[PDB]
RNA sequence: UUUUUUUUUUUUUUUU
RNA sequence: UUAAAGGAAUUGACGGAAGGGCACCACCAGGAGUGGAGCCUGCGGCUUAAUUUGACUCAACACGGGAAACCUCACCCGGCCCGGACACGGACAGGAUUGACAGAUUGAUAGCUCUUUCUCGAUUCCGUGGGUGGUGGUGCAUGGCCGUUCUUAGUUGGUGGAGCGAUUUGUCUGGUUAAUUCCGAUAACGAACGAGACUCUGGCAUGCUAACUAGUUACGCGACCCCCGAGCGGUAACUUCUUAGAGGGACAAGUGGCGUUCAGCCACCCGAGAUUGAGCAAUAACAGGUCUGUGAUGCCCUUAGAUGUCCGGGGCUGCACGCGCGCUACACUGACUGGCUCAGCGUGUGCCUACCCUACGCCGGCAGGCGCGGGUAACCCGUUGAACCCCAUUCGUGAUGGGGAUCGGGGAUUGCAAUUAUUCCCCAUGAACGAGGAAUUCCCAGUAAGUGCGGGUCAUAAGCUUGCGUUGAUUAAGUCCCUGCCCU
């Protein structure tokens, strides 16, 4: 049919922007040497911030997390909150 | 093996009233019918009737009054004299709102025209206890357009729950 | 149509046995109503009383779904009909007060 | 003869008014078979209130 | 063995079982309460219409069963006395042993 | 509406049964003058033909109440 | 501040 | 040419006329939205043999409790039967009445009809009067019922004044109130209906009523684990949580203040609660809906080739469309896999006339199939293990995994049969849809919305209905600006 749409309000966000699958050793020392070295830390905010993926980012800083250098605050069910001490 | 809950035998009870009352006026509505009392006797059915006429309902020898007792054996199921017809006068016989309907329809079934009718009962009425009435008839009467026509004594309430009694 | 001639013989016998019969609405097409009294459906008890009730016999009287009767001292006047085939014998119906 | 075929041993055919022989509106199963087109004119002689 | 109340009027039922002890607790028995059974209500909600005009309002039916039961572990020969009781119409007193 | 309805006529009066006989219907026949000569077959009594006759057809017999039709090839 | 306009035959009355 | 124009004065109504007052079916401050798309279920326009028909601003368009496969059907295409009661005349068959095997026939095993010729009894059948049947017409002739004007405070009668009379005062200047609710004034006085009062109920308690079909303590007895008399669930005394009856208390009863002497308003005290939600409703009307609810019915129409009737197929479900209420949606507050944990009203078989829920167990992917117990019921289904939600995993801002119509191949249940409608399940196709235009609807507190269940037609059958809950806001508490209503 005619999608005569009566309605108008455009203006969208950012024309499906690309967002890295997998890391790179570019992205390996984007990671190592300053994903710590924010003072605030959510895979949320690291996502849209260096162009990574949020499924790999929770990917990646759960690692530093599991050699324990992240120190985090808690985990609940939507959010998982960051820092990083010393 | 014969059990229904209360949530059956309160409403087979329930319409066995409607049944019964209603039937013995379409057969018993030539003098001024009043209405039926079911008590409860378990191993008979107490049926006590108030009308005008009890001569209307006694019968030549005790004919008519009996007969209309098998009546009720055949339909429903309460056999072997459980049923029971008695009577009451009504001796207060201007109070009951159904019999003053009742004699007012076959005076004017011969004549007798409305006017003389409404205010012959509603003279009757007020003499006899009561202290609300008004009767309300509209029809077709003095035309084809349908005019209405209304009758009033007394004191009558219109709100409140104390209505249905 | 017709009832056999003991269909007829009989019910002319119960309705002067009791005097009022029950019946109901149901004409015979989509269910088939007999009565507990007798064991044909209702197209017969309806030819019976289309008669009983052209000459003035046993007076009819309804109630909302099943039918009831009546009888008067003109029905037993005209009921000569039945009073013929046994002799002078009226039930216990009109009879007597005790 | 043929006086009755279609069954109506169930479905629409089966319910019944009590009170004026009739189907068109919904019957229920309460130890009471109406229409409501008659059912609130006689629930006033059979005991049903409004509250 | 037990006697069962169920009844319409609450007033009447009151007065059923008040009949029943002023009846009985001058005889030699051991005679138990009447234990609140819960008052039933079968709601029934109509059109209010016949057709299909106007605005659209239900009325809204309710029967109240109220229901009561006693009991009374003793010889028969009281209980075919107590059977002679006049007895409120809308009353169904049934019987258990 | 305005709903007036007859017949285009398709069909007529194809009429429910005009009971054609004959004067009476003779059956039994005198023979020395007293013997009982019985012409259309008796039938096998299965409580309706033991005093029912039987109707000839070509090669079908008719019993009178039931219908117990007498028949072979 | 506006806020303009919608055809036709169709309406009987005593008394207790 | 016309049967009317005119005159004052009164009741309405209207008023973009002036003063008071009220409403969330009006608004401001708000929300949720619908209107955009998809789907469903109604209405008008197409087509058909039929697309049965009522309703056409609020005061119709999820209404007929209308969720139809056949019924339900009043619509169309075809086929059986009489309910011709009743009585007259008449073949009355010198008693001969219908029904039927089978061939044939057709959707049919209709004895429909034809062939052939047995049953059957005086109810026959012929023709005239008739009645009788009609989901026929007509709700613009009606009864009842419904809503509406009309959810607002209004409404009259009697007597006495005023006026020739229509009519009027009472029914008012005021203050006040949700209110013609009250206090004063006053040619009026006495009264009434409606509002209240009443009732279900929300609410509160008692240590009144008192419960092996509802509890509860400990005494038992067993079982678990560190064992320490203690800690969670299973087999003599009280009704504190379930239950439902009598009786109690909310009255502005005290203080402050504003108040004709008042009526009353406003804060606070202790109190569960300072008014919860309703239900029933005023006189008078519409030519508002229903004749399709009726054994409520008037008058016209129809009745043997039937506008009676069952039966057999088809329609009401058709789609270039337009409108209405809804439903899931348009994503990360989220989608998915699992773990956790807790409802309230209500429902259930041999009925005054056609008829269930389900415990446990096995089989089967799932829907379902089999046997046994229990429920005509605070027993049992059921300490209704209700969902929303919550605790982790993945997805990561992607018309994607958000979205589930259309379409493919099957597997099951009910049923007389589900085709050109079922219902349920599975894989598979993965559709528009980016927070919705000019306009408008609903809502002040357990209220709105988000979320589930039970009841009504039910054999299968809920998007709608009507009740029940659960997480439980936002902004108000004011006006006459919009729409409308009330008093002069
Ligand atoms: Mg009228
Ligand atoms: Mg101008
Ligand atoms: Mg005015
Ligand atoms: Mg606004
Ligand atoms: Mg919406
Ligand atoms: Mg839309
Ligand atoms: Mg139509
Ligand atoms: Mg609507
Ligand atoms: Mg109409
Ligand atoms: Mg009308
Ligand atoms: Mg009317
Ligand atoms: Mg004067
Ligand atoms: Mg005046
Ligand atoms: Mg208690
Ligand atoms: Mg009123
Ligand atoms: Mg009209
Ligand atoms: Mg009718
Ligand atoms: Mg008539
Ligand atoms: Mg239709
Ligand atoms: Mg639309
Ligand atoms: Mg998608
Ligand atoms: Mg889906
Ligand atoms: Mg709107
Ligand atoms: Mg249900
Ligand atoms: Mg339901
Ligand atoms: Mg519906
Ligand atoms: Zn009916």
């Amino acid at each position: 049919g005619k999608a005569k749409k009566k309605k108008w309000s455009k203006g969208k966000v950012r024309d499906k922007l690309n967002n890295l699958v997998l890391f790179d050793k570019a992205t390996y020392d984007k990671l190592c040497k300053e994903v710590p070295n924010y003072k605030l830390i959510t895979p949320a905010v690291v996502s849209e911030r260096l162009k990574i993926r949020g499924s790999l980012a929770r990917a990646a800083l759960q690692e530093l997390l599991s050699k324990g250098l992240i120190k985090l605050v808690s985990k609940h069910r939507a959010q998982v909150i960051y820092t990083r001490n010393t | 093996a014969v059990q229904i809950s209360k949530k059956r035998k309160f409403v087979a009870d329930g319409i066995f009233k409607a049944e019964l009352n209603e039937f013995l006026t379409r057969e018993l509505a030539e003098d001024g019918y009043s209405g039926v009392e079911v008590r409860v006797t378990p191993t008979r059915t107490e049926i006590i009737i108030l009308a005008t006429r009890t001569q209307n309902v006694l019968g030549e020898k005790g004919r008519r009054i009996r007969e209309l007792t098998a009546v009720v054996q055949k339909r429903f199921g309460f056999p072997e004299g459980s049923v029971e017809l008695y009577a009451e006068k009504v001796a207060t016989r201007g109070l009951c709102a159904i019999a003053q309907a009742e004699s007012l329809r076959y005076k004017l079934l011969g004549g007798l025209a409305v006017r003389r009718a409404c205010y012959g009962v509603l003279r009757f009425i007020m003499e006899s206890g009561a202290k609300g009435c008004e009767v309300v008839v509209s029809g077709k009467l003095r035309g084809q357009r349908a005019k209405s026509m209304k009758f009033v004594d007394g004191l009558m309430i219109h709100s409140g729950d104390p209505v249905n009694y | 149509m017709l009832m056999p001639k003991k269909n007829r013989i009989a019910i002319y016998e119960l309705l002067f046995k009791e005097g009022v019969m029950v019946a109901k609405k149901d004409v015979h097409m989509p269910k088939h109503p007999e009565l507990a009294d007798k064991n044909v459906p209702n197209l017969h008890v309806m030819k019976a009383m289309q008669s009983l009730k052209s000459r003035g016999y046993v007076k009819e009287q309804f109630a909302w779904r099943h039918f009831y009767w009546y009888l008067t001292n003109e029905g037993i006047q005209y009921l000569r009909d039945y009073l013929h085939l046994p002799p002078e014998i009226v039930p216990a119906t009109l009879r007597r007060s005790r | 003869q043929l006086y009755w075929s279609h069954p109506r041993k169930f479905g629409q055919g089966s319910r019944s008014c009590r009170v004026c022989s009739n189907r068109h509106g919904l019957i229920r199963k309460y130890g009471l078979n109406m229409c409501r087109q008659c059912f609130r004119q006689y629930a006033k002689d059979i005991g049903f209130i409004k509250l | 063995i037990r006697i069962t109340l169920t009844s319409r009027n609450v007033k009447s039922l009151e007065k059923v079982c008040a009949d029943l002890i002023r009846g009985a607790k001058e005889k030699n028995l051991k005679v138990k309460g009447p234990v609140r059974m819960p008052t039933k209500t079968l709601r029934i909600t109509t059109r209010k219409t016949p057709c299909g005009e106007g605005s659209k309002t239900w009325d809204r039916f309710q029967m109240r069963i109220h229901k009561r039961l006693i009991d009374l572990h003793s010889p028969s020969e009281i209980v075919k006395q107590i059977t002679s009781i006049s007895i409120e119409p809308g009353v169904e007193v049934e019987v258990t042993i | 509406k305005r709903k007036k309805k007859s017949y285009t006529t398709p069909k007529k009066n194809k009429h429910k049964r005009k009971k054609v006989k004959l004067a009476v219907l003779k059956y039994y026949k005198v023979d020395e003058n007293g013997k009982i000569s019985r012409l259309r077959r008796e039938c096998p009594s299965d409580e309706c033909g033991a005093g029912v006759f039987m109707a000839s057809h070509f090669d079908r017999h008719y019993c009178g109440k039931c219908c117990l039709t007498y028949c072979f090839n």
